[PDB]
């Protein structure tokens, strides 16, 4: 996925997805 | 003299996992300079990070080895080069710019590098020591993904401190 | 209507959707 | 429901809804 | 009183809210 | 109480007055 | 592309890669 394609995803997902995202990104770095 | 193929080995198998590479002019500096300089470096870095001089020649040879390209304009004349191997690589490149500015150095004499494989110019240098730390921009990231969720609760939570925030200036005004 | 019902139909918008009404609220109040 | 009804809806809640929904929001989507 | 206030402020809309606010800010500035 | 009486008690209420309500909006939510 | 593949594209950018991701992402999201 290039940079303009990850935000692309981004978008679709819905705002529980979204929510779920963020969580694990959390995880993930910090 | 033949150590050349040890350093230049060591340099190659060096520049082949450093997350950043910087050419420096370091002429005019002085030993306590250098000396001051890696001080300042392994305050934040420990072992990760070093400013060494090496003959140009050397130095060519470990980077072509490492397969890395367009760097010649980088060695025109003794160039010392400054790299990271574990840890950040944004901060190295501060420090030596606001060491270089410590010594009013010109800046021009950051003549630019790899980093992470990116090639960048002198220009650059100073964009690079704009840059948050890697771990910052990891933040930041979160911060941006979650921007709707956060600015819908604000927006939301505002209406009522709006009202909070009128009535103390009501109060204010008494 | 009711805030479950409220919450409920937000958490199906995408997020494009919910940058729109974030804009909306804040251009609103 | 769209944005707009979602916002109509909003507007038609008492105070009181308004600070739990807040509230609730807070949790759902951290 | 201040705590019929307050409950005057709970049974209002949203709307309503963003009115009151709005003209509480008109009388000064 | 409509929001015009709402803001003719406020208007009324003192300092120390004012700090209360504050307060107590802020608990209440 | 689902939450987990997002988060893979993710973890492989650079730090110059990371710095475009979150300015694109600013000027959307506001």
């Amino acid at each position: 996925m290039t940079i303009d394609e990850i935000i692309e995803a981004i978008e679709k997902l819905t705002v529980s997805e979204l929510a779920e995202l963020v969580k694990k990104l959390e995880d993930k770095f910090g | 003299r033949q150590q050349k193929e040890l350093i230049v080995k060591e340099m190659s198998e060096i520049f082949k996992k450093t997350s950043l590479i910087l050419f420096a002019d370091f002429l005019g500096f002085t030993v306590a300079d250098l000396t001051e300089l890696r001080s300042r470096l392994r305050e934040k870095y420990g072992d990760g990070a070093r400013f060494r001089v090496v003959k140009n020649t050397l130095l060519n040879l470990a980077l072509k080895n490492a397969e890395y390209e367009g760097y010649e304009e980088f060695l025109k004349g003794p160039t010392a080069v400054l790299y990271v191997t574990e840890g950040d690589p944004v901060e190295a490149v501060k420090i030596i710019y606001n060491f270089y500015k410590d010594k009013k150095a010109d800046l021009s004499r950051l003549k630019g590098g790899f980093l992470e494989g990116k090639k960048f110019t002198a220009e650059e240098v100073e964009n690079i020591a704009k840059l948050p730390s890697k771990e910052e921009l990891y933040a930041m990231l979160v911060g941006r993904v979650k921007a709707p969720i956060t600015g819908l609760v604000f927006a939301l939570s505002g209406i009522l401190r709006n009202l909070v925030y009128v009535l103390n200036a009501i109060k204010e005004k008494k």
